[PDB]
């Protein structure tokens, strides 16, 4: 046909790409780091566009992970270090009324701390959780802080909230984010109801293990997502289509006192407890949870067999940070025992521990001291998904709560988004020639 | 009227009428990540504009050239390419030949500029 | 089936004007170029004017270039021709025809695919 | 001749002869502030050059277009506008219609560019 | 063909066939240093493109103007400039006169734009 090459600029095509995204949105996150969000939800549906997604090869997860860790470290860096408190403690039993489940959990410790002046010392009394102290043999002491033998303990800055707030990860111009608006989306493979957005809906950096809190719900049915469901070494992300409300509390009324440990420094500690001492706990409605697991096994049988028995069991062992359900509540860190939720074959109260000196990730060499919060803490949150691991062990599959790899927490979200690079240039044969 | 990339699933013919809809969307310590992203957006825009300049297509969105289609890059007729295909499918179909086509376009302009210069040198 | 039916007028005095209108059906009007071709009562065919598929471009024979205006309305699927300063030499049957041009992304034509019944235009 | 904005207070018909004077002055940790300032200046420049490209005005300082002037945008006569008014007063007067005008300019080029392609496709 | 600067030692005529080879290689604390390098490269590119635009040479690598050559700048004939001479030697000779030529190019284009505007205003 005597066709000629015609060059078109502004062609609606793209290629998969990895680029640097920026965030948009008294707090760890979105202090000054993030750009004010454009309030207009400029979402464009792409009719007849099928896009292949892979939530386990999504570089937005790696960027979200690095951004959260970086912001966490930036928040804690300009704060009071507790190296002057790495001294032996004289600890005795708490003299208040202790319930059966709190015997030895909390101890009344005393120590000689520094003051505003280098040449002075003060005797300080405080209540520490057993998890935060370890035995030591010394002259006039019994225990020392658990992290002083590993790394410096940094006190979190007071009045800087750890509450997760939605963060929007937005693409630079020349790039676009595609969303998969597909009900019951597998999390991998072609997605027909693709749409283009400038950026995400606002993802809360909620940190938890085993149970996914304050996330997004499935549009119609529970969705089982796994990189390779056959391989038991992979974690399974279960997105629920209904929330399960979990009510977590620390009923003790804490009286919080503070001391100076140097010029301009301050250390916060629990001074005493008002009322009886009770164990922290979470209440999960029994009927709702039973229906939730019924739905989960109903979905699992599609991959494991219509006639297979599915069993749930508690975690297999290891560090508290991964064997229990870790979460932030009111600024406090709860480590709840989930064996009451995953103990079955196909009101529930879960006891919880509180730990003030924590390692936020698997990395070793850093530690943070979470200051106590005055009063009584009660949180109401939605369980929106589960992290499950399949037992290696033949029939009757056994599932357990998963771990704390964090990427799983940031794959429950960001599984429907892909970043693509726009390629405005293209060529095509036309009948048009110069002159 | 469909917005940025709204024509992505439409045929090449229909999509060719929305070039300006998305062309405007190519330009528009934590400071470094955002600043680098802005610089990269600028570098990609400028590389595409420079490439259009090399081909003699500066300032145009639909630029006709003097390079013939050789029927080996793709042997589809215009009816199938423009009425029964999208730009994503076309881009995939001739991806392996884009560097060849771009090279020919550069060579074509190099000859054309000399010809214009020679025509302009006649009194 | 494709139909083109002219609904234009008849006899006009020299120096006046006459508008022709062609109703098209059976095909997508906006996908084809349109033209007017005339035949004097005792002669062969003569091309008069051509309009593109979108209507943006028009072409005429020099003998009518400053007198005839060709236009289209793609919402009503009609083609119009306004002939000013009619001359005795313009007496002819005027046929509405589909074809004559392709809008760059279409295969080539340079021929006329469909012809209408034809309106008879006379000048006193 | 008069300076960077020397013609700012002059009438439109005089200031329009100094367009190169203003055009040449649009391009030229503390490093972050300096880089953001330079990147922003570049981004604004490119936004304006892209917009001129969309309208078919790339490479020109005085670009004539095919968009008719609407008497509802400004009902002043041509002599009054160019002989008795400055560009600042005009910019204020036409501010509420600038985006309307820009939209029409884009539409005009989109039609013209397709029309040019069709003229070029005639053998 | 000869590489990025392969024609650097060739005569001015021969090196005029490689303008795209050099043109396509102009665009492509550690973060601050990398950003300053990228921004500076972009600013140099844009200043040169703006300057070409001011002269009416936007989108071209070889551009012919209406400014006559003054023998006071160089009185060598074409057989001594386009042959038997390289671009480096020429740049060494046309140093003190570069700003004069650029000023004349700007003025010539300003006159060209006003003349085109007046010609296009004739009905
Ligand atoms: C999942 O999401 C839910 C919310 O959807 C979270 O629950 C919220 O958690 C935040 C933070 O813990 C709660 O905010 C706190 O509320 C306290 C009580 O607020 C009451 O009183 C005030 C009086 O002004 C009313 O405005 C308000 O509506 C309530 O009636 C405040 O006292 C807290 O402020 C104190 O602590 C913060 C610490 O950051 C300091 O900055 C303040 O200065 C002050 O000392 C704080 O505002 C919020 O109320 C909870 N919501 C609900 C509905 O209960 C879950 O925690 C979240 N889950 C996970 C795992 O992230
Ligand atoms: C932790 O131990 C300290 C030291 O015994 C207790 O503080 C004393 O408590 C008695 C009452 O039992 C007071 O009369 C003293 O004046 C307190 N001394 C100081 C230095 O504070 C403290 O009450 C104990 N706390 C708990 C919860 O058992
Ligand atoms: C969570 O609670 C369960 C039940 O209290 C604990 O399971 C017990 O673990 C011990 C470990 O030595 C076993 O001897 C018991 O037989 C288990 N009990 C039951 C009923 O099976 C579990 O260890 C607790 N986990 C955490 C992390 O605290
Ligand atoms: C600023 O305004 C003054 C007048 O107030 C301009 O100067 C003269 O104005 C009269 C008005 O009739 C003109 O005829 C003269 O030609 C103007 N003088 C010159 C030297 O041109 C003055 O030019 C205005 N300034 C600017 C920068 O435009
Ligand atoms: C403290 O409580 C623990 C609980 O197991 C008990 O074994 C211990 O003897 C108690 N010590 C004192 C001094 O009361
Ligand atoms: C002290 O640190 C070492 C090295 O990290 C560790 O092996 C040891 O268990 C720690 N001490 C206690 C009492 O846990
Ligand atoms: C929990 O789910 C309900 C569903 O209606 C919703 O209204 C509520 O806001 C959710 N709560 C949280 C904390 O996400
Ligand atoms: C969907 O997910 C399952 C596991 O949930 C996986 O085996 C399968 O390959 C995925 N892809 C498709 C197209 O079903
Ligand atoms: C999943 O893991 C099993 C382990 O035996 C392996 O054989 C299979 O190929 C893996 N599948 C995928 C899709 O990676
Ligand atoms: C949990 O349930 C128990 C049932 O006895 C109740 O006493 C307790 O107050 C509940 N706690 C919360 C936080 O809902
Ligand atoms: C409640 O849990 C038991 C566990 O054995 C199960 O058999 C029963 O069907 C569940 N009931 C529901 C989901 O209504
Ligand atoms: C699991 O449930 C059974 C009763 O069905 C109970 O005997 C057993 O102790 C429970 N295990 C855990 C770990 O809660
Ligand atoms: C704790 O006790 C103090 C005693 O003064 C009281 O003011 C405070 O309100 C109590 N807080 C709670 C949460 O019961
Ligand atoms: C999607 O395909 C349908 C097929 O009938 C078509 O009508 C529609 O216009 C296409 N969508 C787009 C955005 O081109
Ligand atoms: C284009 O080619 C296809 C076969 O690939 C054929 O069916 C179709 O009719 C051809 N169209 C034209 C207009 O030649
Ligand atoms: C001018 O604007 C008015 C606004 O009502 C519109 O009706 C009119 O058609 C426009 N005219 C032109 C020539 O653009
Ligand atoms: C322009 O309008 C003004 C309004 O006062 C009038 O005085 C002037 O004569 C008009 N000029 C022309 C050329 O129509
Ligand atoms: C633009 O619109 C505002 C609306 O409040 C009006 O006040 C202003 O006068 C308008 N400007 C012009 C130049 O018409
Ligand atoms: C260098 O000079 C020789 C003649 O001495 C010539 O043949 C050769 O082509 C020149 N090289 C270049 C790169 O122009
Ligand atoms: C050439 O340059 C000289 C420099 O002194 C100047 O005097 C002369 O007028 C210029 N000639 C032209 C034709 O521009
Ligand atoms: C150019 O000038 C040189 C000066 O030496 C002379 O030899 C040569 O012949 C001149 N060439 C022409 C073509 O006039
Ligand atoms: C430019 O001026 C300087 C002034 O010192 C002079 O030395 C140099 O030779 C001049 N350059 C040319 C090319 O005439």
């Amino acid at each position: 046909e005597n066709l000629w090459v015609t060059v078109y600029y502004g062609v609606p095509v793209w290629k998969d790409a990895e680029t640097t995204l920026f965030c948009a949105s008294h707090n760890v996150w979105a202090t000054h780091a993030c750009v004010s969000t454009d309030p207009n939800p400029q979402e464009i549906h792409l009719e007849n566009v099928t896009e292949e997604f892979n939530m386990w090869k999504n570089n937005m997860v790696e960027q979200m992970h690095e951004d959260i860790i970086s912001l966490w470290d930036q928040s804690l860096k300009p704060c009071v270090k507790l190296t002057p408190l790495c001294v032996g403690l004289q600890c005795t039993n708490v003299t208040n009324n202790i319930t059966d489940d709190m015997r030895g959990e909390l101890k009344n410790c005393s120590f000689n701390a520094t003051t505003e002046l280098r040449n002075k010392r003060q005797k300080v009394y405080s209540l520490f959780y057993r998890l935060d102290i370890v035995p030591m043999v010394d002259l006039w002491t019994n225990y020392r802080l658990i992290s002083c033998n590993t790394s410096a303990i940094t006190q979190a800055c007071p009045k800087v909230s750890f509450e997760p707030i939605p963060i929007h990860y937005c693409a630079p111009a020349g790039f676009a984010i595609l969303k998969c608006k597909d009900k019951k989306f597998n999390g991998t493979g072609p997605c027909q109801n693709v749409s283009t957005v400038q950026c995400t809906h606002g993802i809360k950096p909620v940190v938890s293990t085993q149970l996914l809190l304050n996330g997004s719900l499935a549009e119609e049915e529970v969705i089982i997502r796994s990189e390779n469901i056959t391989n038991n070494a992979k974690n399974i992300l279960v997105q629920l289509n209904t929330s399960v409300q979990i009510n977590c509390t620390r009923p003790n009324n804490n009286t919080v006192k503070s001391i100076r440990i140097g010029p301009g420094q301050a250390f916060y500690y629990t001074g005493d407890i008002i009322g009886d001492i009770r164990q922290a706990h979470c209440n999960v409605s029994k009927a709702t949870w039973n229906e939730t697991l019924g739905k989960v096994v109903k979905q699992l049988r599609k991959h494991f067999g219509n006639n297979t028995i599915i069993r749930f069991a508690q975690s297999s062992g290891g560090d508290l940070e991964v064997t229990t359900h870790s979460f932030n509540c009111g600024g406090e860190f709860f480590y709840c025992n989930t064996s009451g939720l995953f103990n079955s074959t196909w009101s529930i109260t879960l006891p919880c521990r509180i730990k003030q000196i924590i390692n936020m990730w698997q990395r070793i060499g850093q530690a943070m001291y979470a200051p106590p919060i005055q009063g009584v803490i009660r949180c109401v949150s939605n369980i929106t998904g589960l992290i499950l691991t399949r037992d290696g062990g033949s029939t009757t599959e056994t599932f357990r709560p998963g771990g704390g790899d964090m990427r799983d927490n940031w794959r429950s979200e960001l599984y429907k988004y892909k970043v693509v690079k726009i390629e405005p240039l293209g060529v095509a044969p036309t009948r048009c020639k110069r002159r | 009227s469909l917005g940025f990339l709204g024509a992505a699933g439409s045929t090449m013919g229909a999509a060719s009428m929305t070039l300006t809809v998305q062309a405007r969307n190519l330009l528009s310590h934590w400071g470094i990540k955002q600043l680098q992203a802005r610089v990269l957006a600028v570098e990609h825009y400028l590389r595409d504009q420079q490439l259009l300049g090399i081909w003699g297509c500066s300032g145009k969105l639909i630029c006709c050239t003097n390079v013939p289609w050789n029927s080996s890059w793709s042997n589809r007729n215009l009816s199938e390419i423009w009425d029964n295909m999208t730009w994503l499918q076309w881009d995939k179909e001739i991806s392996n030949y884009t560097q060849i086509i771009y090279g020919l376009l550069e060579e074509s302009q190099n000859q054309q500029e000399k010809n214009e210069q020679d025509l302009l040198a006649l009194d | 089936e494709v139909q083109l039916v002219e609904t234009g007028g008849g006899l006009v005095q020299p120096g006046g004007s006459l508008k022709l209108s062609c109703r098209a059906s059976g095909y997508t009007f906006s996908s084809f170029a349109m033209s007017w071709v005339r035949q004097a009562p005792g002669k062969g065919l003569e091309w008069v004017s051509l309009i593109n598929d979108r209507g943006g471009l028009t072409f005429y024979v020099d003998s009518v270039k400053g007198r005839f205006t060709i236009s289209r309305d793609n919402s009503k699927n009609t083609l119009s021709l306004q002939m000013h300063s009619l001359r005795d030499g313009d007496t002819a049957v005027y046929y509405c025809a589909t074809g004559g041009m392709s809008s760059a992304l279409q295969s080539s034509k340079y021929y006329f695919d469909f012809w209408g019944q034809g309106a008879l235009v006379t000048v006193s």
